[PDB]
């Protein structure tokens, strides 16, 4: 049963306005530490324009306590304006560092348990709008910028007099890059920003020595503007598949590149394919009658997002646990999918139907998770009436009412639907997500946005 | 028997399937998913964190922010209380570094110009496609392909007489909207498919599930909707017939032998795909190949004529020490194109070439020559007066001659055709170089007509000194013509000033040479002075370009580069960099006005880009005349000191093409400066002193394009592509201008490739016709194809065991 539970809003806090006009500063990331040991209390930063707000979250037996405690506060005292961050550790002391990254084009590196610079990553032609450290390598980043390239950056020790390793450049992007993404296996970057295109690069292998120049991609190998109609300010991987966001279209996408599997070896960079016909707008090296280089799966509905842009998901996957899709509008609500859901449903609805022919309707629907079984039901009356198990969380023959409400919430059958958010939190007072992050195991869920506000939501909780 | 609401009926069913699958895949994958995810990786032993405590204030001096807090409880997520506000101490850290001066796109050094392709406007900042048509037609794609792969499975399923893939195709060819389609499009779908349909009750089948799918599928209410058509049109041996990338008696046969060389063989770099040429709107190119001077026929009928007009046997049991396996008609062809080619030679005869080409002994083809019997068409065997304001053959220009032709004048030529007809160069005869443009223009090397026939045939200049000469003022006497004609010197025709060799990239940085001699071929040369980027003296600009070494007045500085681009091109992208709506952010450097070119270094260039404007500059940008290449030199008109800042006057060679548009209604260091300098490529601060960064220019991005440009001709054949490729891929990167170099890098071409070209016949085969080609424009010398015979037979040799 707990496996099934989602958050519920458990502490908020409001920042002191930091861009000031008295209330037009924003929380624009969230990370949560990814690098401690398997159940330490989890920390997160979260970046406002001028300061990174370090916090630990304990969980409380008192409904009344803070879980939420700040342990670091820290100011850019620069002129930039910053609204990107990641986490990487220091390669010789294995200390953690916070990149922070704005609007004069520079990452500055912080020991946040020390206070004090690191270093600076120098280089971009512009703002920088996101960080991502790479999933196999704590010391490799990449920034996305208005410069419209991908810098790939390197904290090893031996890069340390010339840190970027690679750059992501040539024809790919055309304008203002908003987001930036690697794959776990960390050689495939997703890009994506104001042009509309999202490009899937994949890195070489960089030498453990010093690079006089870093290495120069000119082409991705999958490239399209064709999965949405309007900038695109949100890209991940999930597992091999793609999830994507985009202004004005109020949906998450999921969506996958025909041929692409992570098991497949690495493509060289000259594999990638050209622009020989300047009238494609999709390309693909993967590609396996013409059909598609792309296949959109589904799309999670995400409605009042308005004209506004610069808005993240998060999806929480882990072993053992449910794969949870986070995103907060821009009215004032926080939105929740588990996409275990989707396969519960399905297998509820077929053996629904199948129970409904080999009985002619004689079917008993019972609620899960109770003391009661596919046994101890059917000792209750036979083999004349069928009995079909029902997940307890599809709540109310069923009518038609009934059964389209759960239809829009699990019903994977069409590309082009709308997904209903499993879960509906509202926000108190007008409220815009800029970006969601999740604990590492789960239990919390933090969304930050304007008026340097923090949404902290909790599952599993120990209030007693 | 069928009838539309029939097959409607039953195509919905089989519709139902659709959504089924569907959520099938997903689920699947959604599954798999959640499988592989990630076990937490680099964890450390030890929580980093644990012993910081809350900042929480129970300070003196130090920066404070506040920080208010409510606990949360219920499903409604209702406040406990008001809130609690705390007060923290602030950790205040600067940045030890300054960004770089600003840029937009990673930019990249390219040797030479490269020609873009026409692009679409498909993005502004803020002809465009409407946003509803956009929409549209994206969601009709994206269900066509859904729906495109089960026609085949419910067409077997339902299996009704002529509803088939082919007949379909058939159908929908014969239908009145093809509205769609032109002719020889219809040809080449009668070709696959013809327009028989079969029975009657098959074409009435045919007609009604037309009808049929078109009512299921095309309800046109929805934004989601596909015609059979649009299904019809993906299938793999239709949609070939709509891709409009195609490339292209006895003499019949040869020219269509050579139909891939003479159509995409460069005049200039002899790359068959390369940066010359010209692009139409829809990207279609004409290349600047043999095709655009009449073919193959006016160049051989030349040099036949030229050739009625006027060593060592070979290692392959050669036929004139002889002249003794069913010969394919492939190897008869090879044989053809040789012999027609070769001509009325005295010095080189096809049999030993072609035996080495074939592995055939050198007999074996003497022996099928003599019975083939092959006959070269016959050949058949006028006074004109000098011009007044040039003679050819002193190389000089006298009396009006800027007045009489606009040569010189750059900015008002128009790129014809070069001279391919058969008289004199006059208006009479339709010479373009005579009477196409307000002026007649020199007669230039790639016309056909000769010096000896012609009084407009450019010759080169006289030149010659033991010290420096071809120079802008000539204390000689005699001007420099190319200098007075704003070019510079031809390899080949200026012979007595050393450019043979002051021209030749490998002799770039020998100084002894380029001390004396010719002085104008410094963009052939290729050698730049020493500079470096940095931030520029000037406020608001940001980067800007200094001298690394001492530069004295007149000496060539840098070559402005880029991409190559037409007026609209300009234009649409001065809108997609957000110039259009406003202060310039957009550079064009017009390159040939009247003609519509401009260079564009916003993304591929070198380090000129960067060089700022003065009204004062200590440079001075020029555009020459170089082999057929508009080029682009800067050269200083001040002495300048290592160290100092280049700018030269921006002019009006940069225009606002939409608005005007609208308005038609000794090592190199590191030098000692105040400016920060920067390496282009890492962006590191460059210290004086240290040795300056010199990067070999990356270009294996650039090579794929012209290799994937060949690949994609639905017109050659995979043979063709693999020898056409592996020859642009080795040419390319010579950057000929010249045929005055080209018979060294053949030769260097075929050493390298040897062992290549003999282990598969096909190669042999295409790498003849090269050389055919080549041979029947004369450009390549008969020397070095009797050098290639011995190279192949000594490599076929090796081969052997
Ligand atoms: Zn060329
Ligand atoms: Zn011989
Ligand atoms: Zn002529
Ligand atoms: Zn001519
Ligand atoms: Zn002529
Ligand atoms: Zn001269
Ligand atoms: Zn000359
Ligand atoms: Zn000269």
């Amino acid at each position: 049963s707990a496996e099934w539970e989602l958050p519920r809003l458990r502490t908020s806090f409001i920042f002191q306005d930091d861009y000031k006009s008295q209330d037009l500063a924003e929380f624009f990331d969230v990370k949560f530490y990814p690098y401690s040991p398997p159940g330490a209390p989890p920390v997160f930063a979260a970046t406002s324009k001028k300061h990174a707000v370090i916090c630990r979250l304990t969980q409380t037996t008192d409904k009344d306590a803070n879980p939420c405690e700040i342990i670091q506060l820290i100011r850019d005292d620069g002129n930039e304006a910053n609204c990107a961050s990641c986490w990487s550790k220091d390669p010789i002391t294995d200390q953690p560092l916070l990149c922070i990254a704005g609007n004069e084009g520079n990452v500055k590196v912080y020991n946040v348990t020390e206070g004090k610079l690191y270093r600076t990553l120098v280089g971009h032609g512009g703002g920088i709008n996101d960080l991502a450290t790479s999933p196999a390598n704590p010391y490799i980043i990449a920034s996305a910028s208005d410069d419209t390239t991908i810098r790939i950056w390197s904290l090893a020790p031996e890069h340390e007099k010339q840190p970027c390793v690679c750059i992501l450049g040539g024809e790919g992007h055309s304008y203002d890059l908003l987001s930036v993404a690697f794959h776990d296996n960390g050689r495939y970057v997703l890009s994506a920003g104001h042009d509309q295109v999202i490009n899937l690069w994949a890195l070489p292998e960089f030498p453990n020595e010093h690079m006089e120049i870093p290495i120069v991609i000119y082409y991705p190998h999958f490239s399209s503007s064709e999965i949405h109609n309007n900038l695109v300010d949100c890209v991940a991987f999930y597992g091999d598949l793609i999830l994507s966001r985009a202004c004005h279209e109020d949906t998450i996408v999921l969506w996958r590149i025909e041929g692409f599997s992570s098991d497949d070896p690495i493509p060289g960079p000259l594999d990638a394919p050209t622009p020989t016909d300047m009238t494609k707008q999709t390309r693909s090296y993967f590609t396996p009658s013409r059909p598609a280089m792309f296949t959109r799966l589904a799309q999670f509905h995400t409605p009042d997002c308005g004209v506004q842009f610069f808005m993240r998901f998060r999806m929480y996957h882990v072993p053992g646990k449910h794969p949870i899709l986070a995103f907060a509008n821009a009215k004032s609500k926080t939105f929740f999918w588990d996409l275990a859901r989707f396969g519960e449903y399905a297998r509820f609805m077929a053996d629904l139907k199948e129970a409904q022919q080999s009985y002619n309707g004689r079917v008993v629907v019972v609620d899960q998770g109770q003391g009661i079984s596919l046994a101890q039901a059917q000792q209750v009356h036979g083999p004349g009436v069928g009995v079909v198990m029902k997940p307890a969380w599809l709540v109310p023959g069923f009518s038609r009412e009934t059964l389209q409400a759960w239809a829009d919430m699990y019903d994977l059958s069409n590309p082009v639907g709308l997904i209903k958010a499993h879960r509906s939190l509202a926000i108190d007072g007008a409220f815009v997500g800029r970006q969601v992050g999740w604990s590492p195991e789960g239990e919390w869920c933090v969304v930050v946005g304007n008026g340097n506000r923090a949404l902290i939501y909790q599952r599993w909780g120990k209030e007693r | 028997e069928w009838t539309v609401d029939k097959i409607a009926s039953a195509l919905s069913v089989l519709a139902e399937e659709v959504p089924q699958n569907h959520s099938r895949l997903v689920n699947f994958l959604l599954e798999e998913t959640e499988k592989r995810a990630p076990q937490p990786r680099h964890l450390s032993k030890t929580d980093p964190f644990a012993h910081m405590k809350s900042k929480a204030i129970d300070p003196e001096g130090v920066p404070t922010m506040d920080v208010k807090f409510k606990q949360h409880s219920g499903e409604y997520g209702k406040s406990r209380n008001s809130g609690r506000r705390f007060q923290y101490p602030v950790v205040c850290i600067k940045p030890d570094r300054e960004p770089v001066p600003p840029y937009r796109f990673h930019h990249a050094e390219i040797r030479k110009n490269i020609l873009a392709l026409n692009s679409q406007l498909n993005f502004v900042p803020h002809k465009i496609q409407p946003r509803s048509q956009k929409i549209a037609k994206r969601a009709q794609a994206e269900y066509a392909a859904t729906l495109a792969p089960y026609l085949e499975p419910w067409l077997r399923k339902l299996n009704i007489e002529g509803c088939t893939k082919s007949n379909l195709i058939r159908f929908m060819a014969s239908q009145p909207e093809s509205d769609s389609m032109t002719p020889q499009q219809k040809s080449n779908l009668l070709d696959t498919y013809s327009d028989d349909m079969g029975s009657p009750q098959a074409v009435r089948n045919a007609s009604m599930f037309t009808e049929a799918w078109d009512r299921v599928f095309n309800d046109q209410s929805k934004l989601r909707r596909v015609a059979l058509r649009d299904i019809l049109m993906l299938d793999k041996n239709v949609e070939p017939i709509f891709d409009n990338k195609r490339a292209k008696a006895l003499m019949q046969k040869v020219i269509d032998a050579l139909g891939s060389y003479t159509t995409l063989g460069c005049l200039i770099c002899f790359s068959h795909d390369c940066e010359h040429g010209e692009i139409e709107r829809d990207n279609q190119k004409r290349c600047f190949s043999l095709e655009e001077i009449g073919g193959l026929m006016p160049s051989l009928r030349r040099k036949w004529a030229a050739q009625i007009e006027q060593h060592p046997p070979c290692r392959n049991e050669c036929y004139r020490i002889h002249g003794t396996p069913p010969w394919s008609e492939n190897e008869v062809g090879t044989l053809e194109w040789m012999f027609a080619t070769i001509g009325y030679s005295q010095t080189l005869r096809p049999e030993c070439f072609v035996g080495a080409i074939l592995g055939r002994p050198c007999w074996d083809v003497h022996r099928k020559l003599q019975e083939l019997d092959l006959r070269l068409p016959p050949v058949e065997p006028p006074k004109q007066k000098s011009l007044p304001w040039y003679d050819r053959r002193k190389k000089q220009l006298m009396s009006d001659w800027a007045d009489a032709t606009i040569t010189h004048e750059h900015a008002v030529r128009e790129l014809f055709a070069p001279c391919h007809h058969d008289g004199p160069c006059t208006a009479a005869n339709g010479c373009p170089c005579a009477s196409a443009g307000t002026h007649p223009v020199l007669c230039e090397r790639f016309c056909l007509c000769t010096a000896e026939e012609c009084p407009l045939k450019f010759t080169g200049c006289a030149c010659h000194s033991s010290g420096k000469t071809c120079l802008q003022r000539q204390r000689e006497g005699r001007p420099c013509i190319c200098v007075q004609l704003n070019r510079e010197c031809d390899p080949t025709l200026c012979k007595g000033c050393g450019a043979r060799e002051r021209a030749d990239p490998e002799n770039a940085y020998d100084e002894v040479l380029h001390s004396t001699g010719c002085q104008n071929v410094a963009l052939q040369r290729g050698a730049a002075k020493a500079v470096v980027l940095g931030k520029s003296q000037l406020e608001a600009c940001g980067y800007g370009l200094f001298a690394a070494e001492d530069i004295e007045e007149g000496e060539f500085v840098i070559e402005y580069t880029g991409e190559l681009i037409s007026h609209d091109e300009g234009v649409r992208r001065e809108h997609r960099r957000g110039d259009v709506f406003d202060n310039k952010v957009s550079y064009l450097f017009t390159l040939l006005e009247q003609e519509g070119i401009w260079v564009d270094a916003a993304i591929y260039g070198n380090l000129s880009r960067y060089i700022n404007h003065a009204t004062d500059g200590n440079i001075m940008p020029k555009i020459m005349y170089v082999n057929h290449e508009w080029r682009i030199k800067f050269t200083a008109i001040k002495d300048i000191k290592a160290g100092e800042e280049l700018f030269f006057n921006y002019g009006d060679n940069f225009p606002n093409l939409t608005k005007k548009l609208v308005e038609r209604n000794r090592p190199l260091l590191v030098p000692k400066t105040t400016q920060p300098l920067f390496d282009p490529l890492s962006k590191v601060q460059l210290l004086p002193g240290q040795p300056l960064p010199q990067h070999p220019i990356d270009d294996s991005w650039l090579l794929l394009k012209h290799r994937d440009n060949l690949q994609d001709f639905i017109d050659l054949r995979p043979e063709e592509k693999e020898f056409l490729q592996e020859w642009d891929a080795f040419i390319l990167r010579r950057h000929i201008s010249s045929e005055q170099y080209l018979p060294r890098y053949f030769l260097r071409f075929v050493r390298e490739k040897a062992d290549w070209l003999v282990s598969k016949r096909s190669r042999g085969e295409e790498f003849s016709k090269l050389v055919a080609t080549l041979l029947a424009r004369r450009v390549l010398p008969e020397r070095v194809v009797i050098e290639a015979t011995q190279v192949l037979n000594d490599a076929r040799g090796r081969l052997r065991e």
